[PDB]
């Protein structure tokens, strides 16, 4: 931002973004393994299907 | 055959009744005239409640799907190989003719939101980019005013996917929804306890940060 | 049956290292902004 004080707004905006993007990348990962734990489940009866 | 007996078959669930007996199609007769059924309803009626019977019976149902596979198959009676043509040209026009977003407007001011296949073509958010915008982007503020004040067990999901395929397709959208606050309403309701208006909404918070 | 699970996989798989690369970069770039005013101050 090239001048003081801008960078305090910056670096809260940054913070409450990592926030954001940290519980997604959690919430996608539960997500998937909720699926997986789903999908995995009954392979060795669709691959006889 | 009679086009006023027509709207008197029409107080039933007919169709949907009918489609399930079309996924069975063990006889490979009773699909020929099914197929002959549908055509006969179709093709023979005077107004504009044609649509009664593609949301009751058609669009709505596991048959349009079915009827593309129905084209790949062999069959061997001339006139059913005529039948699914016009089944599918029939068809064809009647998922976009309500896929205007007038519908979709009829949809959104009249409200609850429901379960359409105006929402799962792309071709209708191909259409509809600017279309929020040109209602002064109300359209959008009146879509995330029903998502705030109503819990909705079934059309949150619907709305939770209508500001997902719009976003992936206007960049400047993801800074409409910021200056409305809709984003926090999204990662409230993705942590609900229904599992369709988390999903949804999963796919809708991750459609507003691709690429920040 | 077999479409849901595969869209599922094939859109968050694409969807994972993108949005990985868009909190490495981001995690990055927090760490210059606490040194570069910690050594300006």
């Amino acid at each position: 931002p090239e001048t003081p004080q801008e960078r305090k707004e910056m670096a809260s905006g940054v913070n409450t973004r990592i926030d954001d993007l940290q519980m997604v990348l959690n919430q996608t990962e539960d997500h998937r393994q909720r699926v997986l734990q789903a999908a995995a489940k009954n392979i060795r009866v669709w691959f006889i299907k | 055959f009679s086009p006023q007996m027509c709207e008197h078959l029409r107080r039933y669930n007919i169709i949907p009744v009918l489609s399930d007996i079309l996924q069975e199609s063990v006889k490979e007769k009773v699909t020929r005239i099914i197929l002959a059924a549908f055509r006969n309803f179709l093709e023979k009626s005077v107004e504009r409640e044609t649509r009664q019977e593609y949301a009751l019976a058609m669009i709505q149902c596991k048959v349009l799907k079915q009827l593309e596979n129905l084209e790949q198959q062999k069959y061997d009676d001339e006139d059913i190989s005529e039948d699914i043509k016009f089944l599918l040209e029939k068809l064809g026009e009647s998922v976009q003719d309500l896929s205007s977003f007038d519908e979709y407007s009829s949809e959104l001011k009249s409200g609850r939101l429901e379960w359409s296949p105006v929402h799962k073509s792309e071709k209708f958010w191909r259409e509809n980019a600017a279309r929020l915008n040109e209602k002064n982007y109300e359209l959008l503020k009146i879509l995330t005013k029903l998502l705030e004040v109503s819990d909705d067990p079934q059309v949150l999901a619907v709305a939770a996917h209508d500001v997902g395929e719009y976003v992936r397709h206007y960049p400047r959208g993801k800074r409409v929804i910021e200056q409305l606050g809709g984003k926090q309403l999204v990662m409230n309701h993705m942590h609900h306890e229904d599992q369709q208006v988390r999903y949804n909404a999963l796919l809708a918070v991750q459609k507003l940060m691709v690429h920040n | 049956n077999f479409e849901k699970i595969e869209n599922e996989l094939k859109e968050i798989n694409t969807n994972q290292e993108a949005l990985k690369r868009n909190f490495l970069e981001l995690t990055e770039l927090k760490f210059i902004l606490r040194k570069t005013q910690q050594f300006f101050d």
